[PDB]
DNA sequence: ATCAGATTCCATTCGAATCCATTCGAAAATGATTACATTCGAATCCATTCGAAGATTCCATTTGAGCCTGTTCGAAAATTCCATTTGAGTCCAACCAATGATTCCATTCATTTCCATTCAATGATTCCATTCGAATCCATTTGGAT
DNA sequence: ATCCAAATGGATTCGAATGGAATCATTGAATGGAAATGAATGGAATCATTGGTTGGACTCAAATGGAATTTTCGAACAGGCTCAAATGGAATCTTCGAATGGATTCGAATGTAATCATTTTCGAATGGATTCGAATGGAATCTGAT
C-alpha cells in the first residue's frame, strides 16, 4: 500500500470550525487550525497507543472496538455505546 | 447582493451543530489518520470500523470539550476569539501538561 | 421453582449479578442480600435514567429514545450528571448553550 | 457466538416507566454501557470496603456502602432504599 | 520597601518552605465541626487531622497556581474571585 | 469555625501558589472552597469510618476518602 | 504484624546512596509509593487478565500492565530490570 | 535461600506472592508475575531514592526528608506524570514565579 | 548607575534534643514437599471480516476578494491594595488525669460454599411489521438596509 | 417604524432501514444435602484521646498613608468573517479473495493444596548522632536623593 503521511492535514480548517462551533465558539484565529491539529494528534496518539497494547496482550492483530473502549477507560474518559 | 454581518452565521451556527449530534470530521480522512498512527505505532494492524468509529467518537467529543473550557479562557480575558493561548491555559488546567 | 427475580420484586436477574459477582473476583465470597441490593440499586438507576430520557423523547415528538434524548436526559439532571461526569455517549450531542457575552450588542 | 446483555431488562423497565416510547438499539447499547459501568464501579468500590476491614465476604451493608459513596445526593438516598427493601422482601422468602 | 516585592520575597520565603500555613487547629475546630455536621460523638486521631489539613493546604495551594494562572491570562496581576471560579469550572469541579 | 481560617493563613496559601497581589474577595471564595472540600472529604471519610463500626475516624479513612476523590495522600500509611 | 517495606527500601537505599539515610517521615512517604504502585499494576493485570478472559496473572499480564501504566522509557527500563529479574529467578 | 535472592532482588517476592492472591486480583497467580513485579517495585524505589539522594544534597543535609523526595519526583518529568495525581505529605512547590511578576 | 543608609538574607560556628541507629527477643511468614487439579500453550478446520479497487455523483473544500469590528494600542482617571507600626488576642505544647473505645480471643449457630442434576430463562434466528431519514414548502420568521 | 431577501422552522407525504414478535434450541439459574467459615457473641485488658488549666510568645486585627495596578476610555491596526466560483475526493455501492479470528477438540507443564519445620521480620528499647533554632558578621540588596 501507498506511503502513509501528513493525514493531519485531512482534519480541514471547516472540520475544525464545526467542531469549534458545537462547542459554542463565535470567532476562531487563524493560529488555532494548527494548535487543533496539533493537540488531537497527542490525544489520537496516547489512545491508539494504548489500544494497541491491549490489542498485542490480546494477540491479535486486529485492533477490537473494546481495545478503543479500555483504552479510552485507562484515560479517564469513558466511552458508552461500543461497550457492545 | 446581501451580507450577512460579521459573527450572525457564526451564531446561526453554533445553534445549528449544537442541535445536531453528527460526526464533524470527514470520516474518511480520520481512518487514514488513525491508520497512520496506529503503524508508525505497530505495523501490519487491521480494524473494525466500529474502532474507528469508537474513535472518532472520543475524539471530537475530547475536541468539543476542550473548544467549550477555551472559549471561556477566551471570555474571562474579555475576548471574542480564542487563541492557542487560551487552549494551551486550558489544557494546562485540565492537567494535561 | 422460585426465581430470585421474583421473591425481591426486580426485573434485574439477581441470580446473574450474583454469578458476576463471583467471577469478577471481588472477594472470595458473595453474601446473599449484596446480589439483591445491587440489583435492585441498578434497577433502580437504570429506570430513573430512561424516563428521564422518554420526557425529552417526547419533547422532541419522538415515539422512541435515540442516544440523544439520553445525553439530554443525563445532562440535564444535575445528580446523573454528576454521577456520569466522565462518561461520554456514543452520538450523543451538546446543550444548545451560549455563553451569553456573544450575543449582539 | 452468543452471551451476555441487560437489553431484556431495560426493555422491561422501560416499559414499566414510559410504556408508549420505544428505545434504538444504539441507545439500548448506552444503556448496556451504562448498567456495566455501575455494576462494575459498585463492586469495585464494596470490594475495597470488605478489604480496608479485612473481611472475605461481601455483603448487602458493603454494597450499600458502596452506593451511599458513590451516588451523589438523593439518589443516592433514593437507592439506598430502594435496596433496603429489595433486600428485606428477599430474607421474607 | 516598595509595593508588591515584599510579596515576591515572601513567595520564596514559604516556597522556599514546606511549614502547614494554615493556623494548628483552628482548622481542627473547623474540621470537627464540618464533621459532626455529618455525624455526632465523633473522635479524630492526631494523624487523621494532620492529614486532612496537609491534603487541604496541597488542594488551595493547587488552586491558587492555577488561579494565579486565570489572573495572568486576564492581563492581570492580582487574583480575584472570577480566576477562583474559572480555574474550578476547567478543573471540573463545577 | 470557617473564619478561623484568617485572612493571613489564607494569604500565605496564596504564596506558595506563587501570587503577587490578592482581591478583597478573594479570602471569601477561599473560605468558600475549602469549606466544600474539607466537606467532601469528611464525609467520606465518616462512611468509611462507620462501615466499620467504629466512631473514631482513622488516618486510614481520611486517605481511603482521599483516594476516592482522585486527590492521593502519601506518608500516612496509604 | 503488622507489614511494611521500610526494610526493602533501606537496603535499596543504602546499596543505592551508601552516602545517604532516610528520615522515618520520607520513609512513610516510601511505603505509600510502594503501596500505590503496587495496586495499581496489580488492578491493570487483572482487568487485562480479565478483558481476555483467562484465569492467572503471568509474567506476560505484569508486563503489559507495566507498558501500560508507566511513560515512556521509564516504562523500556522497568520492564527490563523485571524482564531480567524473572529469567536469572527462572534458571535456578 | 529466599526468591528474591534467586532473582537477585532486595524486594521481597514470596510477601508480594501471597498479597496477589489475597488482593483478589484472580484466583491463580503464575509463578514469573511476582518476581517481574517484585523487580518493578524495587527498581522505581532505587531510581526514586537516587534522584532523592542527588536532590538531597546540593544543601548539605544527611538524609532525605519529605522535601527531598518532593523535589526529585516533581523535577523529573517521567516521575512527576507518573506520580502527577499523587499529592506528597510535607512536599513544598518548586520555587518557580511566573516572568510576568518579576522586575 | 554606583551613592547611600537599613533591613535582610545568607551563611560559619557553636551547645543541644528530638530520632534513628543497631541491637535483641518472640511471632508470623516463607519455603518446601509430595499429591492433586487445572489451564490453558498446541493443533487444526471452519466463518467472520476486513482490505481493496473501480466508478459515478455532488457535497464541501478552497481559495481570494473586501471590509466591518474586534484586538491592541497609549493614555488618563479612580480605587483597591501593599507596607508598616501597635494592640492585644489566642496559640505552641505542656504534660497530665480519666474510662471510653477499641480489639483479641475461645465459643456456636447461621451462613455461604460445593456439586451434581434438571428447569425454566435467555439468546439467536428470521420474520414482516412501523417510525422515520429524505423531500419540498411556504409560514414565520429574522436580517440589515431604506 | 418601513418593503425585501435568504434563511429556519416544523408540518405535510414518500419508499426503506430499523425495531420489536413468535419460535427452537443452548446455557445457566436453581434446587437440595452435606462441607467449611464467618461474624458477632458476650468478656477483657490495653492503647490512644477528650479534657481542662497552664503560662511567653508570636501571630492577628486595625488603621495610617500613598503608590501602582486596574478601569476606562478613545484611537490605530489588522485580522477574520463572509461570499462566490471551481473542483477535489468523500461518500456510497457492490463487488469479491482469505488473512485472521475463533469453537473445540486435545495433554504436557504450571499453580494449589494441606502439611511441616526453619528463619525472616517485626517490635522495643538502648547508645551515638544528625539538624533544628540562635549567634551574629558580611555581602547583598533595595531604593531615597547630589
Amino acid at each position: 500500500r501507498k506511503v502513509l503521511r501528513d493525514n493531519i492535514q485531512g482534519i480541514t480548517k471547516p472540520a475544525i470550525r464545526r467542531l469549534a462551533r458545537r462547542g459554542g465558539v463565535k470567532r476562531i484565529s487563524g493560529l488555532i487550525y494548527e494548535e487543533t491539529r496539533g493537540v488531537l494528534k497527542v490525544f489520537l496518539e496516547n489512545v491508539i497507543r494504548d489500544a494497541v497494547t491491549y490489542t498485542e496482550h490480546a494477540k491479535r492483530k486486529t485492533v477490537t472496538a473494546m481495545d478503543v473502549v479500555y483504552a479510552l477507560k485507562r484515560q479517564g474518559r469513558t466511552l458508552y455505546g461500543f461497550g457492545g | 447582493p446581501h451580507r450577512y454581518r460579521p459573527g450572525t452565521v457564526a451564531l446561526r451556527e453554533i445553534r445549528r451543530y449544537q442541535k445536531s449530534t453528527e460526526l464533524l470530521i470527514r470520516k474518511l480522512p480520520f481512518q487514514r489518520l488513525v491508520r497512520e498512527i496506529a503503524q508508525d505505532f505497530k505495523t501490519d494492524l487491521r480494524f473494525q470500523s466500529s474502532a474507528v468509529m469508537a474513535l472518532q467518537e472520543a475524539c471530537e467529543a475530547y475536541l468539543v470539550g476542550l473548544f467549550e473550557d477555551t472559549n471561556l479562557c477566551a471570555i474571562h480575558a474579555k475576548r471574542v476569539t480564542i487563541m492557542p493561548k487560551d487552549i494551551q491555559l486550558a489544557r494546562r488546567i485540565r492537567g494535561e501538561r | 421453582a422460585k426465581t430470585r427475580s421474583s421473591r425481591a420484586g426486580l426485573q434485574f436477574p439477581v441470580g446473574r449479578v450474583h454469578r458476576l459477582l463471583r467471577k469478577g473476583n471481588y472477594s472470595e465470597r458473595v453474601g446473599a442480600g449484596a446480589p439483591v441490593y445491587l440489583a435492585a440499586v441498578l434497577e433502580y438507576l437504570t429506570a430513573e435514567i430512561l424516563e428521564l430520557a422518554g420526557n425529552a423523547a417526547r419533547d422532541n415528538k419522538k415515539t422512541r429514545i435515540i442516544p440523544r434524548h439520553l445525553q439530554l436526559a443525563i445532562r440535564n439532571d444535575e445528580e446523573l450528571n454528576k454521577l456520569l461526569g466522565r462518561v461520554t455517549i456514543a452520538q450523543g450531542g451538546v446543550l444548545p448553550n451560549i455563553q451569553a457575552v456573544l450575543l449582539p450588542k | 457466538s452468543r452471551k451476555e446483555s441487560y437489553s431484556i431488562y431495560v426493555y422491561k423497565v422501560l416499559k414499566q416507566v414510559h410504556p408508549d416510547t420505544g428505545i434504538s438499539s444504539k441507545a439500548m447499547g448506552i444503556m448496556n454501557s451504562f448498567v456495566n459501568d455501575i455494576f462494575e464501579r459498585i463492586a469495585g468500590e464494596a470490594s475495597r470496603l470488605a478489604h480496608y476491614n479485612k473481611r472475605s465476604t461481601i455483603t448487602s451493608r458493603e454494597i450499600q456502602t458502596a452506593v451511599r459513596l458513590l451516588l451523589p445526593g438523593e439518589l443516592a438516598k433514593h437507592a439506598v432504599s430502594e435496596g433496603t427493601k429489595a433486600v428485606t422482601k428477599y430474607t421474607s422468602a
